[PDB]
RNA sequence: CUCGCUUCGG
C-alpha cells in the first residue's frame, strides 16, 4: 500500500574528505554548458 | 608545555602551528588559506571536526567546555524488557 | 574581510544593541539597564508552557506597544507567524495553545 | 548588515568568540554564531559527498541517500567556493549517536 | 490575495526595517524580506 | 570576432570519416566462432566461481531434486601456499 | 531503520492473534486522543487483520495445542513449511493435503494420510 | 569603561540552554576575580574608596 | 507472517516523560511502523516486542529524549509458496483482482496456468466451470521517490481440484 | 567513582538549560513552582530541591564513561 | 546595492 521511507535523520557531520574533480565528474556534477560569453538579451527586457 | 611536548621547541608562528596542529580547516582559516586548501585537497587529507575552530565552522557543539559530556534522562524505564515466547519455534 | 576571519570564525548577528553607557550606582552588580526602546525591538520567542500560559496571555494582550508585552505569535501547528499590531489581539490571547 | 544606516546587527569578532570559547560556553557559542545569525537546512548526499537540492542528488541521479543537515550559510558558501576552486570537500555524514 | 482570509487589503508595510507585504485585515504576513 | 552561440554543441558531432569495414575471410570469422565458443564454455568451467546465492526462504523435499551439483576441480596445494587450503 | 533479518522466525497465525488481541485491549485500555489523531492506519490494520484471521479458523487455538501438533508432527519428517502451512489452514479434507499441499509425491504414503488428519482434527 | 562616551554592545540569547550557560558560568557574581592571577576585578573605584 | 529484527533511534518528546519509557516506545514506534511496506521485507503489521533499549540520550538540540531501541515486529512476507485464502475484490480482463480479506487489495493472480477454458470477459466472469485459493510465487518491491504499490506479488491458481467450489 | 564528587560549574550550566530547556516545551515539574514564570528558576529551583531527573554521563578520553545522577553528586 | 576613499568616535 504505502512504502515506508524515513523522513528525517539527526544526520551529524564526522569529517571531510577534500579531493579533486575529474573533467568527466566536473560534467557530471554541472547541469548546463555555458558557452554564450554575453550576458543579457538583445531587448530593453535584458533578460539574462 | 605545548610549546615542547613534540620533543622541539615549536613557535606558535605559521609553522610551528602547522606542525603542531593538524586539523586542516584551522590551518587554512588562520594564514596561507589558499596554500593549505589546495596542499589538502592535494594529499586528500581527510579532517576531523574534533577541533574547536572546525566545531565553530561547521555550526556544532564544540567539544571543549560544557559539550565534554553527554547528558541522560533519569526516565522511569526497564532496559531489557521480558520478551513475548515464541509458540511455533 | 575573507570568508574565514569575516564570516566563519566571527560574524554578524541579530537580537542585539549598542548605546552609550552612563553610571548608575543604584543597580546590583549583576544588573543591567536596558532602555524601554531597545526592549520593544529586542525579542525573546517564550513557549507557551502549563506555568506562563496566564502570563503569556496578559503579555499578548499589551500588545507591540505597552511594554510588558509581544510582538509577534508563532503558532504550534501551522508556523505561520502573526504580527500583533493588527488582528484581534484578545481573540489571539484566548487561542494561545500549549507550545 | 554591518551599519546602523542599514539597520545592520553588531558582531561578534574574533576575541568575542575567544573569550567564549575561554568560558567554555559551548551552547551559546553555537547559539550565537549559527541559530541566530546564518543558520540554514542544507541536503548532502551520503553517498558522494556532495550537495543536493530539495532531497535530490543530481550527481548521482538518486535520492535515497539525501539527507538534510543544518549548517551555517558561510559554511555552504565557502563549500561551494572550494567545489568552484576544484578542491572539493566531500561530507561523510553519520547518525548523532 | 490574503492565503488566510482571502482578502485583498494587501499593504506594503515596513516595521522598523523590515519590508513586509501585510494582508490588513487580519495581519496576516503574506511576504517579508528583501 | 567569433559569433555567440545560442544552443550547446551536439552531444555527439557528426563525422564525415566512418570506420573502415572489418576483415573478412574464414580465418577471421573463425575466431568470432572461437571467442563465442569460450564464452560459452568458461562460465561453465569450475573456474569461473559464481557468487554463493544465501537466504534460503525455506527448506523443502524438493531441495534434493533441485540441489545444484557440479564437479570441482581439486588444485595442486603442493605448488600453492600453505595459507589457502579451505 | 536497518532490518537486521527479514526471515527471523516464521510464526503461525495463532501468534500474530494472540498479538492483536493484546494489542487491541491495551489500545483501548488507554485510547489517546493525540496519539490516535496522529495515527489511525494502525487501528485500521490492527482491526482488519484481526478480522481476516477471526474469518480463518485460526481461533480455538492454545499454545500448548501448537506444541502437542509440532510433537506429533515431528515424526513425519515434514519441512517447517509444511507444517505450519497445516496448521494456519487446518485441513480437515484429505484432498488439502493431498494436491494443494506442496512435496505431495512420495511423501503422503497412502496411510499417514489418515494419521495427519487425525493429529490435525486432534 | 570610562563613560566618556563609549559604546557597548548587548545580545539576547534565543535559547534557553544558552540563557543559562549565559547565566550560570558568566554571571557577574560568578566571575568575581580574574583567571590571570585570581585577583578580584570587580571591586569599589573612585568615589567609592574616597 | 514473519518476525524481522530492526533497531530505530526514537525520539520522544518532553511533555510524554511522566509515561513508562517502554509503553511510548511501543506507541511510537507503531505509529512510524504500521501500514508500511519496508523494501525487500514486506507490509510490516505492528511491533511484536522490544527485545533490546539501551541509555536514553538528550541532545544538545531538541532537548527531547533519543533512545535507540532493538525489537522484532511482525511482517506479512509469504516465502514464494505460501498458500493463502483471499476473497476476489475486483477482475480485470489480463487477470482477477484477489484482495486477501480486508488485508491488502494487492494480490493480481495472472490467468495464463489454469486449464484451457480462461479468459476474462470484463463482466466479472471468474472461469468457465469444469473463499478462493491463492500460492503466492514472486515477491516483487519497487521505489517511489524518484524526482525532486511496492508490493503486489504474482498467485498461482494450478489445477487444485477445489471439490467444494469447482 | 574515580572522577571527581563534585559537579562541575560546566555541568550545573548545562543541566540546568537542559532542563530548562524542557521545562518550557511542557515537561512535568517535580518541585511545584509558587508562581514562577520563568523556566530557569524552575529549573535552578529543582536543582536546589535534588529532584532533575537527569545522569550526567561523565566520558574518559579513551573511551570508557561513567554515570554520576543529579543527586549523587555535590552542588556548592 | 557593491566597492573603495576620507573624517570621526572609543
Ligand atoms: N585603538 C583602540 N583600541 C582599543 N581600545 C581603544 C582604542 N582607542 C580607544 N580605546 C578605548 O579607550 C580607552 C583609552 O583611554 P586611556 O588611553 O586609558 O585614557 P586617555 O585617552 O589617555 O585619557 P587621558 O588623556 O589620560 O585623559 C581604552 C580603550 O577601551
Ligand atoms: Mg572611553
Ligand atoms: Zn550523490
Amino acid at each position: 500500500k504505502e512504502q515506508f521511507r524515513e523522513t528525517d535523520v539527526a544526520k551529524k557531520i564526522s569529517h571531510i574528505c577534500f579531493g579533486m574533480k575529474s573533467p568527466e565528474e566536473m560534467r557530471q556534477q554541472a547541469h548546463i554548458q555555458v558557452v554564450s560569453k554575453n550576458l543579457y538579451s538583445q531587448d530593453n527586457q535584458h533578460a539574462p | 608545555d605545548l610549546m615542547t611536548y613534540k620533543g622541539e621547541v615549536l613557535g606558535i608562528t605559521r609553522f610551528g602551528l602547522a606542525k603542531m596542529k593538524e586539523s586542516v580547516l584551522m590551518l587554512a582559516s588562520f594564514e596561507k588559506t589558499a596554500d593549505h586548501l589546495f596542499d589538502a585537497a592535494y594529499f586528500g587529507q581527510k579532517d576531523s571536526v574534533c577541533g574547536v575552530s572546525e566545531c565553530i565552522i561547521m555550526g556544532i557543539p564544540m567539544n571543549i567546555g560544557t559539550g565534554l559530556f553527554k547528558l541522560l534522562h533519569k526516565a522511569d524505564r526497564d532496559p531489557n524488557p521480558p520478551k513475548r515466547p515464541l509458540i511455533f519455534d | 574581510q575573507g570568508r574565514f576571519r569575516g564570516n566563519l570564525s566571527g560574524k554578524r548577528v541579530d537580537f542585539s544593541g549598542r548605546t552609550v553607557i552612563s553610571p548608575d550606582p543604584n543597580l546590583r552588580i549583576d544588573e543591567v539597564a536596558v532602555p524601554v526602546h531597545v526592549a520593544k525591538i529586542l525579542t525573546f520567542p517564550e513557549k507557551v508552557n502549563k506555568a506562563n500560559i496566564n502570563f503569556l496571555r496578559k503579555l499578548v494582550q499589551n500588545g507591540p506597544e505597552v511594554h510588558p508585552g509581544a510582538n509577534f505569535i508563532q503558532q504550534r501547528h501551522t508556523q505561520m507567524k502573526r504580527f500583533l499590531k493588527y488582528g484581534n489581539r484578545e481573540k489571539m490571547a484566548q487561542e494561545l495553545k500549549y507550545g | 548588515t554591518e551599519g546602523r544606516s542599514r539597520d545592520g546587527g553588531l558582531r561578534l569578532g574574533e576575541m568575542e568568540r575567544d573569550c567564549l570559547i575561554g568560558y567554555g560556553a559551548s551552547m551559546l557559542l553555537l547559539e550565537r554564531l549559527m541559530i541566530s545569525s546564518d543558520a540554514f537546512e542544507v541536503d548532502v548526499c551520503g553517498q558522494c559527498g556532495l550537495l543536493g537540492y530539495s532531497g535530490w542528488c543530481h550527481y548521482c541521479k538518486s535520492s535515497c541517500h539525501v539527507s538534510s543537515l543544518r549548517i551555517p550559510y558561510a559554511c555552504k558558501l565557502l563549500f561551494q567556493e572550494l567545489q568552484s576552486m576544484n578542491i572539493i570537500p566531500r561530507l561523510k555524514l553519520s547518525k548523532y549517536n | 490575495r490574503c492565503p488566510d482570509c482571502g482578502s485583498t487589503e494587501l499593504v506594503e508595510d515596513s516595521h522598523y526595517s523590515q519590508s513586509q507585504l501585510v494582508c490588513s485585515d487580519c495581519g496576516c504576513v503574506v511576504t517579508e524580506g528583501v | 570576432l567569433p559569433d555567440v552561440v545560442l544552443k550547446p554543441p551536439p552531444l555527439f558531432p557528426d563525422t564525415d570519416y566512418k570506420p573502415v569495414p572489418l576483415k573478412t575471410g574464414e580465418g577471421e570469422e573463425y575466431m568470432l566462432a572461437l571467442k563465442q565458443e569460450l564464452r560459452e564454455t568458461m562460465k561453465r568451467m569450475p573456474y569461473f566461481i559464481e557468487t554463493p546465492e544465501e537466504r534460503q526462504d525455506i527448506e523443502r523435499y524438493s531441495k534434493r531434486y533441485m540441489k545444484v551439483y557440479k564437479e570441482e576441480w581439486i588444485p595442486d596445494w603442493r605448488r600453492l601456499p600453505r595459507e589457502m587450503m579451505p | 531503520m536497518e532490518v537486521k533479518d527479514a526471515n527471523s522466525a516464521l510464526l503461525s497465525n495463532y501468534e500474530v492473534f494472540q498479538l492483536l488481541t493484546d494489542l487491541k485491549e491495551q489500545r483501548k485500555e488507554s485510547g489517546k486522543n493525540k496519539h490516535s489523531s496522529g495515527q489511525q492506519n494502525l487501528n485500521t490494520i490492527t482491526y482488519e487483520t484481526l478480522k481476516y484471521i477471526s474469518k480463518t479458523p485460526c481461533r480455538h487455538q492454545s499454545p500448548e495445542i501448537v506444541r502437542e501438533f509440532l510433537t506429533a508432527l515431528k515424526s513425519h519428517k515434514l519441512t517447517k513449511a509444511e507444517k505450519l502451512q497445516l496448521l494456519n489452514h487446518r485441513p480437515v479434507t484429505a484432498v488439502e493435503i493431498q494436491l494443494m499441499v506442496e512435496e505431495s509425491e512420495e511423501r503422503l504414503t497412502e496411510e499417514q494420510i489418515e494419521a495427519l488428519l487425525h493429529t490435525v482434527t486432534s | 569603561a570610562d563613560f566618556d562616551g563609549d559604546e557597548m554592545n548587548l545580545h539576547l540569547p534565543q535559547t534557553e540552554e544558552a540563557k543559562a550557560e549565559a547565566l550560570v558560568l558568566m554571571g557577574t557574581k560568578a566571575n568575581l576575580v580574574t583567571p590571570r592571577n585570581g585577583e578580584p576585578l570587580i571591586a569599589a573605584i573612585q568615589d567609592f574608596l574616597t | 507472517f514473519v518476525l524481522v529484527e530492526m533497531v530505530d533511534t526514537v525520539r520522544i518528546p518532553p511533555w510524554q516523560f511522566e509515561r513508562k519509557l517502554n509503553d511510548s516506545i511501543a506507541e511510537e514506534l507503531n505509529k512510524k511502523l504500521a501500514n508500511k511496506v519496508v523494501y525487500n521485507v514486506g507490509l510490516c503489521i505492528c511491533l511484536f516486542d522490544i527485545t533490546k533499549l539501551e541509555d536514553a540520550y538528550v541532545f544538545p538540540g531538541d532537548g527531547a529524549s533519543h533512545t535507540k531501541v532493538h525489537f522484532r515486529c511482525v511482517v506479512f512476507h509469504p516465502f514464494l509458496d505460501e498458500i493463502l485464502i483471499g476473497k476476489i475484490k475486483g477482475c480485470s480482463p489480463e487477470g482477477v483482482h484477489v484482495s486477501l480479506g480486508f488485508f491488502d487489495d494487492i494480490l493480481i493472480p495472472p490467468e495464463s496456468l489454469q486449464q484451457p477454458a480462461k479468459f476474462d470477459e470484463a463482466e466479472q466472469v471468474w472461469v468457465w466451470e469444469y473463499g478462493e485459493e491463492i500460492r503466492f510465487r514472486v515477491v516483487d518491491e519497487s521505489f517511489v521517490d524518484t524526482s525532486p504499490y511496492t508490493l503486489v506479488g504474482s498467485i498461482s491458481e494450478p489445477g487444485l481440484g477445489l471439490l467444494s467450489w469447482w | 567513582r574515580i572522577t571527581t564528587p563534585y559537579m562541575t560549574k560546566y555541568e550545573r550550566a548545562r543541566v540546568l538549560g537542559t532542563r530548562a530547556l524542557q521545562i518550557a516545551m511542557c515537561a512535568p515539574v517535580m518541585v511545584e513552582l509558587e508562581g514562577e514564570t520563568d523556566p530557569l528558576l524552575i529549573a535552578m529551583k529543582e536543582l536546589k530541591a535534588r529532584k532533575i531527573p537527569i545522569i550526567i554521563r561523565r566520558y574518559l578520553p579513551d573511551g570508557s564513561y561513567e554515570d554520576w545522577g543529579v543527586d549523587e553528586l555535590i552542588i556548592t
